[PDB]
DNA sequence: GCTTTTTTGTTTTTAGTC
DNA sequence: GACTAAAGGCAAAAAAGC
C-alpha cells in the first residue's frame, strides 16, 4: 500500500485534523448502570460505538440507518473497527513543552538555543525567569533571570521591560527568532575557526539546523498545545466482577492531565492572581510530562502499589515492548513437532508423516474437500465424521496430501538448507520418515533429534515452496561449490565394495556380451561380484551441439563395474568408475554429471546410486570383530628401543650433561619418532593383508579388512582412529598446554591401565567443554553478521564499471594452496582476458568464466586475470548483478532481486561448529629464479645483497607461472640470480635470525662523528677478544653524550667523508643503539661489506570475531604514509620523536615513535607512498586509508580464508567481500562542498550527489572525500533506515532524531520491512514490488 | 506431479516473477476458474501452471505478454 | 506433538505454549533469516501475519479454507496501523507518504 | 584439599542458627522491655519463624533437588552426587574453564566419567566408590599401607594434602605372595604425575581398581576400551533407563550389581535371620530363628511389600516376593525384589540377540531394526502410572 | 553446638538470664506411608527445656525465681528416612552434598 | 511458566594533569 | 593540546513474586 516512509513533527491543526473531537470530562462509566458518558473520554461521538450497527440509545435498529448520525447519540450507526481507529485530541489552555527533546542527552532544545538544559528545566517548572527584550541595551534575549532581577528591573524600566514565563515564554522566544541568518553566520564562523572541541559542537549544530529548515517543520511545532489522545481499544478497561476494572494505566494519567486541564480552566475563568497561577501550570507541565514519559524525571507514579505504571516509553521499547518480541521471534499454527528416522524407499521429493499428525495438520483441508463432495452438511459434522476416522477420509486425505509440499526444518537452522521443502506420504508409525541423503543438509544424525513440519496455506505460498523450497531444486550448497546430495555413511561403503577386483574368483577371465550379462552371472551365482571380465558397452558423448553420437569398444573392467555402470546416465564417459570408487570421487561424478546433463538427470542418478549402495551393501555383509583388528607384530619390539633411548637420556639428566628442557624435549621428540614408527608398521600390514595365490605363486594385493574398508572408502573415520584402535594412541598433553613424558603404550584392543585412563580422560573433557560452550559465542557471531548486512539486495543488472586490480591464485609461501580455477570461477571479467601471445585475444571482456573460459586459461597459463568484484561498485544501497557474480545456488548467473547480505552471513556463520575456540630460502620445485622489489647491490664475493628491507622473491615456472614465494629480509646473500633455472634442494638466500647491517661503497672507516666512551663504548670482551665499539642508546649511555646520532664516517684511501656520487648523502650512516661492530679503527671494507648487528596467532573464533570488529591490535604496525627520503628526530621524555624528509610537496611531518620495541629505519632509506615503516600486526584502518580500498579487501579475506583452511573448511570469497563492501559504508569528507566540513556520512550518498552535481555544476569540487571503514558492530548503529536503528537501541532517542531532522526512509532493508509487516523486497516480494510500480502509480 | 522447474530455468531462467505469474493464473484457476490445456489427473491448480511452462505456449515471459491479452 | 488450530493466549492473540493444552510449535527467528535468504517472502508474510498474532485474519482465513479458496489479504495488517497510531498519539507526524 | 564438602547436616545447623538469632534478638528485646518475674519462656519465645525458614530451606531451594525414580542406580547415583552450584558455589555464566576441568588430585575422590553434559560440565561430578568425608569436612580415599616390600592387610585413609608428598603405587601392579613386586622398578605417582619408581622408593598402595569411577559408571562392562567420550555417554543412559515389567539378569556384567541393588533401599532385605512360614503376594511373614531374637519379644517379622504407586517419573514400583516355602533365609538376605532387578542383582534392560551389519539402510547411521518377534513376546513393553488431580474450590458464584 | 552458640540470654538491665537446659525429640506424628499418602511432611516435634533466672533488681547476683518451662515447641523439624532421603510434602527430595 | 525488581557488565561524559 | 581517570547512565542477567 506503500513504498516508502516519511517521520516528522506534527503542527496543531494537522494535530486536530486527525482527531475527530474534544474530551471534557474523564468519567468512563457511569455507577447503577454500564454506559459510558456521552461527553466523556469513552466518548461515542467522539471515539464510536461499543455495539455493531447500533447506536447509544438503540433507536437505530441495524437496518435503516447503517452509516449515519443519530438525532440522540451523535454517532454514526456503524461497525465497532472505527472505535478502533478514530482518535481525539485534548486542547491546552497553557502551551508545554515536549520532554524527550529535554531528557535526551543530546538535548535538541539546548543545541537549537545554544543554552544548557539546567537553566530550561528551572523556567519550565517555573523557578527562574526569562527575559525576552527586557531592555534594549542592558541585556540580550538569551538570558536567565531571577525573581529579585525582574523586580530590580521593573522598577528600572518597567515600560520597556517585558519578560514571559514557562513553556509559553520558551515557545515564544524560539518562534520570534529565525535560523537563516544564524545559517550564514555559522557557515561563516567555521570557516574561519581553529579549535576542535567546539568545532565538532557547532559542525553538530549547523547540520542538524540546516535540516531543521530543510525539514519543513516549525520549530515552535516542537512545543506542543494540542495533545492527541490515543483510541480507546489501546486502554481496554474490562469489567471485573462487581463494578470493578482492570485499571489501566493509560487512562489514569489521562484522568489526571484533564483533570488539571480543568483545574487550571476554573482557575483562568475568574482572573485568578499570578501568585496561584504558576502553581496550577507547574503542576498541570509534571501531569504532561508523566503521561508523556513516566518516571524520567520526578517518577510521579502516585497511581500504584510503589510499582512504576506504563506510560507511554514502556510499551515503545523493552522486551515487554512489542517490536522485536512480536515480530522476531513467536509461536506459531498449523505446525508439529517429533521425532525422525531412516525411509531408506523414498525420493528426493519425499517424507513420510505418521497418519495422527496428517490428519491433525490437515483437518481444514479435510472439512473443504469433505463439504465439496456433499457427505457432510455442516462444520460439526464433518468434525464428528472426521472424529471417528472413517474409511473416505483417509482417501480425501491421500489425494489432499498428493499436492502440498510440507515444509521441514531442524530447531538450529544453521544456514540456508535448515528449511526444505518435501511432498508428504503417508504411512504408519509415529516418527517423521526422512530421505537418507538429505540428512546430510540438515547435519542431523538419528539419535533422538526433533524436527518440525509446517503447512503453506495460499497459492503464492506452496507454488513459491515447489519452486525454490524443495530439495531437488536446492542441490548445490551455497556456501562454496559442491553438492549437498553426496552420497552419505553406509552408501558409500556398498559402493566402494560394488568396485574392487580381487586377483582370483568364481567367473574371472571370460568376456560378456554388455552390463546386462554381468546382472544374470552374479545374480545366478554363476560368477562373483568383482572378477576380471572383458564387457563390451556402449555410450554416449556430447561433442556435437545436443547430439549424442554412441560409440562401442571392449574395456577391460570388473563384474561390479558394469553393474555400477548401468545405471548412470547417457553422456557421461567410461573412465569415471574404472577406479576403485571411494567417496570424494562420487561427489566428483556428480559435480560431472551437473556440469554435463543438467538436473533431473543428477537428482535421478543420486537416487539410483542411493538405492545400489543400499541394496549392495546390505547383500555384500560388513560386520567388524576382533579378529579383523590386526595389532602389528613388530609393535611390541618397538616400545622396547625407545624404553632403552628413554633410559638412555635419563643417564644424561643423572651425570648432569643435560637440563630439564632439552631432556624433556628429546623424550618427548623419541616418543613421537616411535608412535611415527609403530603407526607406518601398522598401516604397511593393514594395507596389505591379503595374499592369494593365482594358479601357482602367491600374489599380494589391497586388503578386504573390514576396518581398512571403512577407513580407505571414507565412509566414516581416518588414519587417526585406526591408529588408535591398534596403534599407539599418542601422547596426550595437560589442559594447561604442557605434554606428559610417558605416552599411553597400549590401544583399545588390549587393556589400559588405570593412569593411562585417567590421563586419557581430561584430554577429552576439555574438547567436550569446549564443544559445549561453543554454541552460543558462534552463533552469537552470526547476528553480528547479519544486522550490518540485512539488505545488499541486487536491483539491477549493470552498472558499467570496469575497476579491481590483480585477481591472482595465492602462494603462501610453500606451494600454492589452491590455483586460479577455483579462485575466479563464478565471477565474471570486466577488463579484456589477453592471451600471453602478443594481442591474440583469448576470452572478450564481459565474459561469465564459468568452466570454459576456464578451460581456455590451463593450456594458455595465465596467472593474472581481474574480474569485477563487488567492493569496485557504485550503484545506489545494491550490487549489480554483472558485478556479484554467477550464483552459487543454481547453475546460471545470479538473477535479479535475490538478497546476498543473508546469504554470505549464513554461510561464513555455518562453520563456526567446525572452528575451534582454545635463516634460509629452500626451494621446492624446478623453475626460474625472480625477485621483487629490485633493490640489490653486487657485495664482496661477486654475488648480490640487498639494502631494501622489504624484497621478496619468487620461484618462476618454465612457463611464466609463479610456483614458489619467499620474504627476503635486509641484509640476506643471493646464492643465485634473476632467470638462472634452479630446480628444488638448493637454497638461494642466507640471513640469521641478530640482523646485520651493510654498507654499499668500498673504503676505509675513518671512525669520527662519535664520542669515545660516552657513544661508542670500548667493550673489551674476553668473547670477542677485541676492543668492540657499542653505541649504546640515550638512556643506556650518558645523556650528554649521546645528543649527536653519531654516524661512522666511512671513508676512501683520502681519508674524507666520500659521498654517493652527487646523488643522495655522503658515507655518513646514522648507527642506531647497540650498533655492534667488531672494527677497532680504520679497517679497510669494501662495498656491500658488513658495519654492524642488531641484536634483534590466536584461536579461529576469535580470530574471526575481532577481525571483523577491526579492533586495534596490541601494537598496530605503523607506516610511513609520505614519500621521500626518511630521517630522524628528537628526544622527548617518552617515545622518540622520528621526523620524515619528502622530497617534495609538504615534507614538515614527525610522529610519536616507541624505541624499545626494534625499528628497522634507516637514514638510508628512499622510502616510498605506503611501506610500512613498523613490524608487526597491522590495523585494517591504516591500510584502506593509505593503500587503497583494495588493499583491504585482499587483506582480511585472505586471513579469513587461511583460518577457514587450517581448520579444513573451504568457502567462496563473493560471501565474505560482499559485507566488505557493506562494511565499507562511511567517509569522511575533506574538501568542503557538499557537508559542512567534516561531516562523516554514508559514502554512497556523497558519491551520488557529486556525480548528479558535476552533470549541473560542472567545475565544482563537490567533496575530495576520503572512503573510511567501520567495524559491523559500529557500523549496524549507524544504517541510514530509522526504523532498523530504533528496532533494538535507543528507541526514544533515534525517534527524536528522526522526527526533527524529517528522516524520510524509503524501506530499502529486509528486517525494517519485516517490523512493519510488508512484504519483504529480496525474494518474489522485489518482484511484486517492481511489478506493483510499473502498473499502478507507474 | 511435477516437482523441478529445471526446463523453466534452462530457457526462462528466473525465480521470482515466475512463480509470480504462476500464482496468478492459479488463483483465478481456483475461484472463476475455466477448464486447463492440458489434461488433469488429480491435481490442483498448485502444479497445473508449472506444466504449462513445459508446452512452450505458456511462459514466464509469455504470462506477462499475456496480460495485455487479457 | 501436532496442532492446527486451538485456543490462544489471552494477553496476545498467539497460540499456546507445551505439549499440554494444545499449544503450538514456537517460531524463531534464525529460521526467519534462513526462510529470508531464499526468494521466499510470501510464506514469511503468512506465518507472521496471519498464522501466528492475527484475530480478523485468522478468523478469516479459516472461513476462507473451508469454503474452496486459499486467498489472503493483500494489504497491510492492521497490526501495522495500531503502531502507526502509537507514533501518531506522541507528537509525530507518521504517514504513508507515496502511495 | 581446597575444596570442602558441605551435607545436609552443616546447612541445616546454618538454617537453624540463623532462625535461632532471627528469634533471639526480638524474644530478647521482648523480654528486656517486658515482664521480668511473672512471664513463662512458652509465651514470649516463638516457634513460627525458625519452622518456616527450616521448611523453606527444606523444600525450596537449588541445592534441594527433585530425586528421580525412574531407576534404582539413578537414585544412587543421585544421592551420591557433589553440586558446586547453589548458595555459595558459583555460577553457571562467571564459571570459568579452569574449574570445569580433571586436576590430578581427583584421583579416587571424584568420578572423572559421570557427568552431566551441557551448559554445567565439570561442575556437578559425583564421588567414587571408596570416597569418603573427613571430620573437618575434606575428602578422603583408603589406601595400603607398605612398610619395606610387603603390603599389609590393615587400611589407611588419607586426605587430599597428605597424598601430596607420598609415592603411591598402582592396584594392577602384580604381588608375588606377599606383596613382592614383580619388577623392582613399578610404576607410580608421587606429585600430580607418574613415573617409574624403585621398589623400596614405594610405600603406599591403592586399595583396589574401583576406586577411580562412580556407581554410575562401574557397572558398564569392558570400560577399560572404549573411549571416554562414549563412556559418559553410556553412563548417562544407563543413569536413565526406565524399567520393564519383568527384569532380566545381565549376561555380562561387574560384580557391583547386587552391592547397588541391596544398598539402595527399594528393595526389601530380611532384617533378622529365621526360616520363612507364610508368603504372599502382598505381604511376607517371616518366622525368625529362635537363637536370635532377643527375650521379651518373641513375635516374627513381617514384611508389608509395597504395589504400583506413582513416582517422581511416572514409572511404576512393586516389589515381587522372590523365596518359596519353608527355605531358610539369612541376616541381611534378600526377599524381595523391586523394580529393574531380580534375585538381589540389578537389570535395567535386555539381553537381545544382535548382529552387526548395513541392512537395506534401516539401519542407516544411528538407527535400529528389530525384530518382529520381541514385540510379540513383550520384551520391552513398560508400564506407566499417571496422576490426575482435580481440586474443588469456592469462587464468588 | 548451635544452641551453644546463642546459649546465654541476658536482659538490658533486668538482671533476667535466660539458658538451655535439654532437649527430646518427640515421635512423628504420621509415618512415612500415609504422608505419601496424605501429603504431610514426616518431621518431629522438637522439645526443649529452658530455665529463665531473675536476680534481685539493684542488688547483687542472687536468684528470686527460676522458671522451668520444659518441652517448649520450637516448630517441626524434617526427618531423614531409613534410606537416606526425606520427604516435604508428597515427593521425596534429597539434598545433595554441596562442594565451595 | 510469565512478569517486575534489583544487580552487574558495557557505554559515555567530564574534571584533572603531562 | 591532548591523555588519564573519575562517575553517571544504558543494557543485559539472576532472582523473586505471581
Ligand atoms: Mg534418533
Ligand atoms: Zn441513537
Ligand atoms: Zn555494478
Amino acid at each position: 500500500e506503500f513504498d516508502a516512509i516519511k517521520i516528522a513533527l506534527a503542527s496543531p491543526d494537522m494535530i486536530r485534523s486527525w482527531s475527530f473531537g474534544e474530551v471534557k470530562k474523564p468519567e468512563t462509566i457511569n455507577y447503577r448502570t454500564f454506559k459510558p458518558e456521552r461527553d466523556g473520554l469513552f466518548c461515542a461521538r467522539i471515539f464510536g460505538p461499543v455495539k455493531d450497527y447500533e447506536c447509544l440509545c438503540g433507536k437505530y435498529k441495524r437496518l435503516k440507518h447503517r452509516g449515519v448520525i443519530c438525532e440522540k447519540c451523535g454517532v454514526e450507526v456503524t461497525q465497532t473497527k472505527v472505535r478502533r481507529e478514530r482518535m481525539g485530541h485534548i486542547e491546552l489552555a497553557s502551551p508545554t513543552a515536549h520532554i524527550w527533546f529535554l531528557k535526551s542527552l543530546p538535548s535538541r532544545i539546548g543545541l537549537l538555543l545554544d543554552m544548557p538544559l539546567r537553566d530550561i528545566e528551572r523556567v519550565l517548572y517555573f523557578e527562574s525567569y526569562v527575559v525576552i527584550e527586557g531592555g534594549m541595551t542592558n541585556l540580550e534575549r538569551q538570558q536567565i533571570l531571577t525573581e529579585e532581577q525582574y523586580l530590580d528591573a521593573l522598577e528600572e524600566f518597567g515600560d520597556e521591560f517585558d519578560a514571559k514565563m514557562g513553556a509559553e515564554a520558551i515557545q515564544a522566544l524560539l518562534k520570534s527568532m529565525d535560523l537563516e541568518q544564524e545559517c550564514e553566520q555559522l557557515r561563516e564562523e567555521l570557516n574561519e575557526t581553529n579549535s576542535e572541541t567546539k568545532r565538532k559542537k557547532l559542525t553538530k549544530r549547523i547540520k542538524l539546523l540546516e535540516a531543521f529548515v530543510q525539514s519543513g517543520n516549525k520549530p515552535e511545532w516542537m512545543i506542543l498545545t494540542v495533545l492527541p489522545v490515543l483510541p480507546p481499544d489501546l486502554r481496554p478497561l474490562v469489567p471485573l466482577d462487581g463494578g470493578r476494572f482492570a485499571t489501566s494505566d493509560l487512562n489514569d494519567l489521562y484522568r489526571r492531565v484533564i483533570n488539571r486541564n480543568n483545574r487550571l480552566k476554573r482557575l483562568l475563568d475568574l482572573a485568578a492572581p499570578d501568585i496561584i497561577v504558576r502553581n496550577e501550570k507547574r503542576m498541570l507541565q509534571e501531569a504532561v510530562d508523566a503521561l508523556l514519559d513516566n518516571g524520567r524525571r520526578g517518577r510521579a507514579i502516585t497511581g500504584s502499589n510503589k510499582r512504576p505504571l506504563k506510560s507511554l516509553a514502556d510499551m515503545i521499547k523493552g522486551k515487554q515492548g512489542r517490536f522485536r518480541q512480536n515480530l522476531l521471534g513467536k509461536r506459531v499454527d498449523y505446525s508439529g513437532r517429533s521425532v525422525i528416522t531412516v525411509g531408506p524407499y523414498l525420493r528426493l521429493h519425499q517424507c513420510g508423516l505418521p497418519k495422527k499428525m496428517a490428519l491433525e495438520l490437515f483437518k481444514p483441508f479435510i472439512y473443504g474437500k469433505l463439504e465439496l463432495r456433499g457427505l457432510a452438511t455442516t462444520i460439526k459434522a464433518a468434525k464428528k465424521m472426521v472424529e471417528r476416522e472413517e474409511a473416505v477420509v483417509w482417501d480425501i486425505l491421500d489425494e489432499v496430501i498428493r499436492e502440498h509440499p510440507v515444509l521441514l526444518n531442524r530447531a538450529p537452522t544453521l544456514h540456508r538448507l535448515g528449511i526444505q521443502a518435501f511432498e508428504p506420504v503417508l504411512i504408519e508409525g509415529k516418527a517423521i520418515q526422512l530421505h537418507p541423503l538429505v540428512c546430510a543438509a540438515y547435519n542431523a544424525d538419528f539419535d533422538g533429534d526433533q524436527m518440525a513440519v509446517h503447512v503453506p496455506l495460499t497459492l503464492e505460498a506452496q507454488l513459491e515452496a515447489r519452486a525454490l523450497m524443495m530439495s531437488t531444486n536446492n542441490i548445490l550448497s551455497p556456501a562454496n561449490g559442491e553438492p549437498i546430495i553426496v552420497p552419505s555413511q553406509d552408501v558409500v561403503l556398498g559402493l566402494y565394495y560394488m568396485t574392487r577386483d580381487c586377483v582370483n574368483a568364481k567367473g574371472e577371465g571370460m568376456v560378456l556380451t554388455g552390463p546386462k550379462e554381468a546382472e544374470r552371472l552374479y545374480r545366478s551365482g554363476l560368477a562373483s561380484l568383482h572378477a576380471r571380465v572383458k564387457v563390451r558397452i556402449t555410450e554416449y558423448e556430447k561433442d556435437a551441439n545436443g547430439e549424442l553420437v554412441a560409440k562401442t569398444s571392449l574395456k577391460d573392467t570388473t563384474v561390479g563395474r558394469a553393474i555400477l555402470w548401468m545405471i548412470v546416465p547417457k553422456g557421461l564417459p567410461y573412465s569415471i568408475v574404472n577406479q576403485a570408487l571411494g567417496k570424494k570421487a562420487i561427489s566428483k561424478m556428480l559435480n560431472t554429471c551437473y556440469r554435463i546433463l543438467g538436473l533431473k538427470p543428477t537428482v535421478i542418478f543420486a537416487d539410483q546410486i542411493m538405492y545400489t549402495g543400499f541394496a549392495y551393501a546390505a547383500r555384500s555383509g560388513a560386520s567388524v570383530g576382533i579378529d579383523d583388528m590386526v595389532i602389528p607384530e613388530k609393535k611390541h619390539e618397538i616400545i622396547s628401543e625407545a624404553e632403552a633411548e628413554v633410559a638412555e637420556i635419563q643417564e644424561q639428566f643423572q651425570s648432569g650433561l643435560v637440563t630439564a628442557g632439552e631432556r624433556y624435549n628429546k623424550v618427548i621428540d623419541i616418543w613421537a619418532a616411535a608412535n611415527d614408527r609403530v603407526s607406518k608398521a601398522m598401516m604397511d600390514n593393514l594395507q596389505t593383508e591379503t595374499v592369494i595365490n593365482r594358479d601357482g605363486q602367491e600374489e599380494k594385493q589391497v586388503s578386504f579388512n573390514s576396518i581398512y574398508m571403512m577407513a580407505d572408502s571414507g565412509a566414516r573415520g581416518s588414519a587417526a582412529q585406526i591408529r588408535q584402535l591398534a596403534g599407539m594412541r599418542g601422547l596426550m598433553a595437560k589442559p594447561d598446554g604442557s605434554i606428559i613424558e610417558t605416552p599411553i603404550t597400549a590401544n583399545f584392543r588390549e587393556g589400559l591401565n588405570v593412569l593411562q585412563y585417567f590421563i586419557s580422560t581430561h584430554g577429552a573433557r576439555k574438547g567436550l567443554a569446549d564443544t559445549a560452550l561453543k554454541t552460543a559465542n558462534s552463533g552469537y557471531l552470526t547476528r553480528r553478521l547479519v544486522d550490518v548486512a540485512q539488505d545488499l539486495v541486487v536491483t539491477e543488472d549493470d552498472c558499467g564499471t570496469h575497476e579491481g586490480i590483480m585477481m591472482t591464485p595465492v602462494i603462501e609461501g610453500g606451494d600454492v594452496k589452491e590455483p586460479l580455477r577455483d579462485r575466479v570461477l563464478g565471477r565474471v571479467t570486466a577488463e579484456d582476458v589477453l592471451k600471453p601471445g602478443t594481442a591474440d585475444i583469448l576470452v572478450p571482456r564481459n565474459t561469465l568464466l564459468h568452466e570454459q573460459w576456464c578451460d581456455l586459461l590451463e593450456e594458455n597459463s595465465v596467472d593474472a586475470v581481474k574480474v569485477r568484484s563487488v567492493v569496485s561498485c557504485d550503484t545506489d544501497f545494491g550490487v549489480c548483478a554483472h558485478c556479484y557474480g554467477r550464483d552459487l545456488a543454481r547453475g546460471h548467473i545470479i538473477n535479479k532481486g535475490e538478497a546476498i547480505g543473508v546469504i554470505a552471513a549464513q554461510s561464513i556463520g555455518e562453520p563456526g561448529t567446525q572452528l575451534t575456540m582454545r635463516s634460509s630460502i629452500q626451494v621446492k620445485n624446478k623453475g626460474s629464479i625472480k625477485l621483487s622489489n629490485v633493490k640489490s647491490v653486487v657485495n664482496s664475493s661477486g654475488k648480490l645483497v640487498i639494502t631494501s628491507r622489504n624484497t621478496e622473491l619468487k620461484l618462476i615456472d618454465e612457463f611464466g607461472r609463479t610456483k614458489e614465494s619467499y620474504k627476503v629480509p635486509y641484509g640476506a646473500v643471493l646464492a643465485k640470480g634473476d632467470g638462472e633455472q634452479v630446480a628444488g634442494g638448493e637454497t638461494v638466500a642466507n640471513w640469521d635470525p641478530t640482523m646485520p647491517v651493510i654498507t654499499e661503497v668500498s673504503g676505509f672507516v675513518r671512525f669520527t662523528d662519535m664520542i669515545d666512551g660516552q657513544t661508542i663504548t670500548r667493550q673489551t670482551d674476553e668473547l670477542t677478544g677485541l676492543s668492540s665499539l657499542v653505541v649504546l642508546d640515550s638512556a643506556e649511555r650518558t645523556a650528554g653524550g649521546k645528543d649527536l646520532r653519531p654516524a661512522l664516517k666511512i671513508v676512501d684511501a683520502q681519508g674524507n667523508d666520500v659521498l654517493i656520487p652527487g646523488t643522495d648523502m655522503p658515507a655518513q650512516y646514522f648507527l642506531p643503539g647497540k650498533a655492534i661492530v667488531q672494527l677497532e679503527d680504520g679497517v679497510q671494507i669494501s662495498s656491500g661489506d658488513t658495519l654492524a648487528r642488531i641484536p634483534q596467532i590466536t584461536g579461529g573464533l576469535p580470530r574471526v570475531a575481532d577481525l571483523f570488529e577491526a579492533r586495534r591490535p596490541k601494537e598496530p604496525a605503523i607506516l610511513a604514509e609520505i614519500s621521500g627520503i626518511v630521517s630522524f628526530g628528537k628526544e622527548t621524555k617518552g617515545k622518540r620523536r622520528l621526523v620524515i624528509t619528502p622530497v617534495d610537496g609538504s615534507d614538515p611531518y614527525e610522529e610519536m615513535i616507541p624505541k624499545w620495541r626494534q625499528l628497522n629505519v634507516f637514514e638510508g632509506e628512499r622510502v616510498e607512498r605506503g611501506d610500512v615503516i613498523s613490524d608487526g600486526p597491522e590495523a585494517p584502518h591504516d591500510i584502506l586509508r593509505l593503500r587503497g580500498v583494495h588493499a583491504v579487501t585482499r587483506y582480511i579475506v585472505n586471513e579469513v580464508q587461511d583460518v577457514y583452511r587450517l581448520q579444513g573448511v573451504k568457502i567462496n570469497d563473493k560471501h565474505i567481500e560482499v559485507i566488505v563492501r557493506q562494511m565499507l559504508r562511511k567517509a569522511t569528507i575533506v574538501n568542503a562542498g557538499s557537508s559542512d566540513f567534516l561531516e562523516g556520512e554514508q559514502v554512497e550518498y556523497s558519491r551520488v550527489k557529486i556525480a548528479n552535481r558535476e552533470l549541473e555544476a560542472n567545475g565544482k569540487v563537490g567533496a575530495t572525500y576520503s572512503r573510511d571503514l567501520l567495524g559491523i558492530t559500529k557500523a549496524s548503529l549507524a544504517t541510514e533506515s530509522f526504523i532498523s536503528a530504533a528496532s533494538f537501541q535507543e528507541t526514544t532517542r533515534v525517534l527524536t532524531e528522526a522526527a526533527v531532522a524529517g528522516k524520510r526512509d524509503e524501506l530499502r532493508g529486509l528486517k525494517e520491512n519485516v517490523i512493519v509487516g510488508r512484504l519483504i523486497p529480496a525474494g518474489t516480494g522485489y518482484a511484486y514490488h517492481q511489478d506493483r510500480m510499473r502498473r499502478r502509480a507507474a | 506431479a511435477r516437482v523441478t522447474v529445471q526446463d523453466a530455468v534452462e530457457k526462462i531462467g528466473n525465480r521470482f516473477d515466475l512463480v509470480l505469474v504462476a500464482a496468478r493464473r492459479a488463483r483465478q484457476m481456483q475461484v472463476g476458474g475455466k477448464d486447463p490445456l492440458v489434461p488433469e489427473e488429480n491435481d490442483k491448480t498448485t502444479v497445473i501452471a508449472l506444466r504449462e511452462i513445459e508446452e512452450g505456449l505458456i511462459n514466464n515471459q509469455i504470462l506477462d505478454v499475456r496480460e495485455r491479452q487479457e | 506433538h501436532a496442532r492446527s488450530t486451538g485456543s490462544y493466549s489471552l494477553v496476545t492473540q498467539q497460540p499456546l505454549g507445551g505439549k499440554a493444552q494444545f499449544g503450538g510449535q514456537r517460531f524463531g527467528e534464525m529460521e526467519v533469516w534462513a526462510l529470508e535468504a531464499y526468494g521466499a517472502a510470501y510464506t514469511l508474510q503468512e506465518m507472521l501475519t496471519v498464522k501466528s498474532d492475527d484475530v480478523n485474519g485468522r478468523t478469516k482465513m479459516y472461513k476462507n479454507i473451508v469454503d474452496g479458496n486459499h486467498q489472503m489479504e493483500p494489504g497491510m495488517p492492521e497490526s501495522f496501523n495500531v503502531l502507526l497510531k502509537e507514533i501518531r498519539s506522541l507528537g509525530i507526524n507518521i504517514e504513508l507518504e507515496d502511495e | 584439599g581446597n575444596r570442602r564438602i558441605r551435607s545436609v547436616g552443616e546447612m541445616a545447623e546454618n538454617q537453624f542458627r540463623v532462625g535461632l538469632v532471627r528469634v533471639e534478638r526480638a524474644v530478647k528485646e521482648r523480654l528486656s522491655l517486658g515482664d521480668l518475674d511473672t512471664l513463662m519462656p512458652q509465651d514470649m519465645i516463638n516457634a513460627k519463624p525458625i519452622s518456616a525458614a527450616v521448611k523453606e530451606f527444606f523444600g525450596s531451594s537449588q541445592l534441594s533437588q527433585f530425586m528421580d525414580q525412574n531407576n534404582p542406580l539413578s537414585e544412587i547415583t543421585h544421592k551420591r552426587r557433589i553440586s558446586a552450584l547453589g548458595p555459595g558455589g558459583l555460577t553457571r555464566e562467571r564459571a570459568g574453564f579452569e574449574v570445569r576441568d580433571v586436576h590430578p588430585t581427583h584421583y579416587g575422590r571424584v568420578c572423572p566419567i559421570e557427568t552431566p553434559e551441557g551448559p554445567n560440565i565439570g561442575l556437578i561430578n559425583s564421588l567414587s566408590v571408596y570416597a569418603q568425608t573427613n571430620e573437618y569436612g575434606f575428602l578422603e580415599t583408603p589406601y595400603r599401607k607398605v612398610t619395606d616390600g610387603v603390603v599389609t592387610d590393615e587400611i589407611h585413609y588419607l586426605s587430599a594434602i597428605e597424598e601430596g608428598n607420598y609415592v603411591i603405587a598402582q592396584a594392577n601392579s602384580n604381588l608375588d605372595e606377599e606383596g613382592h613386586f614383580v619388577e623392582d622398578l613399578v610404576t607410580c605417582r608421587s606429585k600430580g604425575e607418574s613415573s617409574l619408581f624403585s621398589r623400596d622408593q614405594v610405600d603406599y598402595m591403592d586399595v583396589s581398581t574401583q576406586q577411580v569411577v562412580s556407581v554410575g559408571a562401574s557397572l558398564i562392562p569392558f570400560l577399560e576400551h572404549d573411549d571416554a567420550n562414549r563412556a559418559l555417554m553410556g553412563a548417562n543412559m544407563q543413569r536413565q533407563a526406565v524399567p520393564t515389567l519383568r527384569a532380566d539378569k545381565p549376561l555380562v556384567g561387574t560384580g557391583m550389581e547386587r552391592a547397588v541393588a541391596v544398598d539402595s533401599g527399594v528393595t526389601a532385605v530380611a532384617k533378622r535371620g529365621g526360616v520363612v512360614q507364610y508368603v504372599d503376594a502382598s505381604r511376607i511373614v517371616i518366622k525368625v530363628n529362635e537363637d536370635e531374637m532377643y527375650p521379651g519379644e518373641a513375635g516374627i517379622d513381617i514384611y508389608n511389600l509395597t504395589k504400583y504407586t506413582r513416582s517422581n517419573q511416572n514409572t511404576c514400583i512393586n516389589q515381587m516376593p522372590c523365596v518359596s516355602l519353608g527355605e531358610p533365609v539369612e541376616r541381611g538376605d534378600v526377599l524381595a525384589d523391586g523394580p529393574s532387578t531380580d534375585l538381589g542383582e540389578l537389570a535395567l534392560g535386555q539381553n537381545m540377540r544382535v548382529a552387526f551389519m548395513p541392512w537395506n539402510g534401516y539401519n542407516f547411521e544411528d538407527s535400529i531394526l528389530v525384530s518382529e518377534r520381541v514385540v510379540q513376546e513383550d520384551r520391552f513393553t513398560t508400564i506407566h502410572i499417571q496422576e490426575l488431580a482435580c481440586v474443588s474450590r469456592d469462587t464468588k458464584l | 553446638a548451635a544452641f551453644r552458640s546463642v546459649f546465654p540470654i541476658q536482659s538490658y538491665s533486668g538482671n533476667s538470664e535466660l539458658q538451655y537446659v535439654s532437649y527430646r525429640l518427640g515421635e512423628p506424628v504420621f509415618d512415612v506411608q500415609e504422608c505419601q499418602i496424605r501429603g504431610v511432611t514426616y518431621s518431629a516435634p522438637l522439645r526443649v527445656k529452658l530455665r529463665l533466672v531473675i536476680y534481685e533488681r539493684e542488688a547483687p547476683e542472687g536468684t528470686v525465681k527460676d522458671i522451668k518451662e520444659q518441652e517448649v515447641y520450637m516448630g517441626e523439624i524434617p526427618l531423614m528416612t531409613d534410606n537416606g532421603t526425606f520427604v516435604i510434602n508428597g515427593t521425596e527430595r534429597v539434598i545433595v552434598s554441596q562442594l565451595h
